[PDB]
C-alpha cells in the first residue's frame, strides 16, 4: 500500500518556511519513480517518513540541502550534515503569486543564532542588531524578525514562489 | 587584524559639503553597526549618527538634523559621512566607531579620526571633576551621573593625548580586549564610577562615559587626568 504524497504534495495552501508543516505518515511504501513521474519538479535530490513541507522563492532553494548556509538554512529549516531523505521542489509562481503580490508567505530574516537540524522557530520577537535594547519597540537596529516575500506574477524565477518538500526518515 | 582608516584631513570654505571615508579591513563589513562622534578642540564627543551596513538603515542626533548623510559601499567596505553646508560651527574631528555587539557592547574599535577645519528629553551624562590630579600608584575614582534611568547600559572610554579613544570599560563593569586589571567599573541605574586602581604613567588621558541605553547616545563632559612624580 504506497504512501499518499498526495496529501502534502497537492495541498490547499502551504506553510511559510519558518512555520513549516510537519506532516508524517507511517507504515507505507514510499517508492521515488512514481513520485518523480507524477509531475516535472525543478528539484528532486535525494541523499515512518516525516513530509515536511513549505514555501521558499527559487533562488533559496538550493539551501534545502545538507551543509548550506544563508537565510534559509541558518534561520528558517536547517537539514543536518547525515541527511538521509529527498529534497523535492517545483515552481508554483501561479498558485502562490497573484497580480499585485501575494505576501502570505513570511521567512525568519535574522536570529540570535543559527537552528538545529530540523528546529522550527516561530517567535516574534524584536531582533536586536545594536548593543542598545529594543524593549519590544521597533526602530533603528530593532527590527522585526519575519518578513513578507514578494510574489508578483512578474518577478524572475529567482524571486518566485517555490513548493517545497521534503521526505525525512 | 580589524582596521578602521579614515580619509586625509580637509580644509573647506564655509558654506561648503565634504564626503570624508571610513575604510574597514579585518572583519565582515556587514556584521557590525558603523557610528560616527564628532569631538571640537578641547570639548567633549557628541554622538552623531550611526548606520546599519547589512540594509541602509540610520539614525541621526537631531542636534545634528540634516547636516551630514551617512552611507555604505559594500564592495569597498568603506562607510561615509556626507557633511552639507559647513558653518564655522561644523570644523572639529570626525570619528567613526564600530559597535562591538553581540560580542564587546558599544564601541569597541575606532577610526583614527579626520580633522575637518573650516575657514576664510535626551539623557544626559555628568562628569563633575574637569580636571583632576593623583600620583603613580593611589586609586582615584571618577563618576557619572545620568538624568535617567540607564540600567547598566554605560562604557567608559580613554582618549589619551592627541590620540583616538579607546574602550575601557563596557556594560558597565566588563573590561574590553586587552585592558589592565586596575581599571574597574562600577555603577548601575543612575550612579556609575569607574576606579583605577594603581595609577600608571601611561594613565594620563582623558576618560569619558557614554551611555548607549537610547538613542542618541550621549557621553559625559571628559575629566581629565593628570599625574606626577619626582
Ligand atoms: C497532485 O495532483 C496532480 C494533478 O492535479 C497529479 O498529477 C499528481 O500526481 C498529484 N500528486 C501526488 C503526489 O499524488
Amino acid at each position: 500500500n504506497l504512501c499518499p504524497f498526495g496529501e502534502v504534495f497537492n495541498a490547499t495552501t502551504f506553510a511559510s518556511v519558518y512555520a513549516w508543516n510537519r506532516k508524517r505518515i507511517s507504515n507505507c511504501v514510499a517508492d521515488y519513480s512514481v513520485l518523480y513521474n507524477s509531475t516535472s519538479f525543478s528539484t528532486f535530490k535525494c541523499y515512518n517518513v516525516y513530509a515536511d513541507s513549505f514555501v521558499v522563492r527559487g533562488d533559496e532553494v538550493r539551501q534545502i540541502a545538507p551543509g548550506q548556509t544563508g537565510r534559509i538554512a541558518d534561520y528558517n529549516y536547517k537539514l543536518p550534515d547525515d541527511f538521509t531523505g529527498c529534497v523535492i521542489a517545483w515552481n508554483s509562481n501561479n498558485l502562490d503569486s497573484k497580480v499585485g503580490g501575494n505576501y502570505n508567505y513570511l521567512y525568519r530574516l535574522f536570529r540570535k543564532s543559527n537552528l538545529k537540524p530540523f528546529e522550527r522557530d516561530i517567535s516574534t520577537e524584536i531582533y536586536q542588531a545594536g548593543s542598545t535594547p529594543c524593549n519590544g519597540v521597533e526602530g533603528f537596529n530593532c527590527y522585526f524578525p519575519l518578513q513578507s516575500y514578494g510574489f508578483h506574477p512578474t518577478n524572475g524565477v529567482g524571486y518566485q514562489p517555490y513548493r517545497v518538500v521534503v521526505l525525512s526518515f | 587584524e580589524v582596521q578602521l582608516q579614515q580619509s586625509g584631513p580637509e580644509l573647506v570654505k564655509p558654506g561648503a559639503s565634504v564626503k570624508i571615508s571610513c575604510k574597514t579591513s579585518g572583519y565582515t563589513f556587514t556584521e557590525y553597526t558603523m557610528y560616527w562622534v564628532k569631538q571640537s578642540h578641547g570639548k567633549s564627543l557628541e554622538w552623531f549618527g550611526g548606520i546599519n551596513p547589512n540594509n541602509g538603515d540610520t539614525s541621526y542626533n537631531q542636534k545634528f538634523k540634516g547636516k551630514a548623510t551617512l552611507t555604505v559601499d559594500k564592495s569597498s567596505t568603506t562607510a561615509y559621512m556626507d557633511l552639507r553646508s559647513l558653518t564655522s560651527e561644523d570644523s572639529a574631528v570626525y570619528y567613526c566607531a564600530r559597535d562591538g555587539y553581540p560580542y564587546y557592547f558599544a564601541m569597541d574599535y575606532w577610526g583614527q579620526g579626520t580633522s575637518v577645519t573650516v575657514s576664510s528629553s535626551d539623557i544626559v551624562m555628568t562628569q563633575s571633576q574637569k580636571f583632576m590630579s593623583t600620583s603613580v600608584g593611589d586609586r582615584v575614582s571618577v563618576t557619572c551621573k545620568a538624568s535617567q534611568n540607564v540600567d547598566t547600559n554605560v562604557a567608559w572610554y580613554q582618549q589619551k593625548p592627541g590620540q583616538s579613544p579607546k574602550g575601557l570599560i563596557y556594560s558597565a563593569s566588563h573590561r574590553y580586549s586587552g585592558v589592565p586589571d586596575r581599571f574597574t567599573g562600577s555603577g548601575s541605574g543612575t550612579d556609575f564610577t569607574l576606579t583605577i586602581s594603581n595609577v600608571q604613567s601611561e594613565d594620563l588621558a582623558d576618560y569619558f562615559c557614554q551611555q548607549y541605553n537610547t538613542y542618541p547616545w550621549t557621553f559625559g563632559g571628559g575629566t581629565k587626568l593628570e599625574i606626577k612624580a619626582a
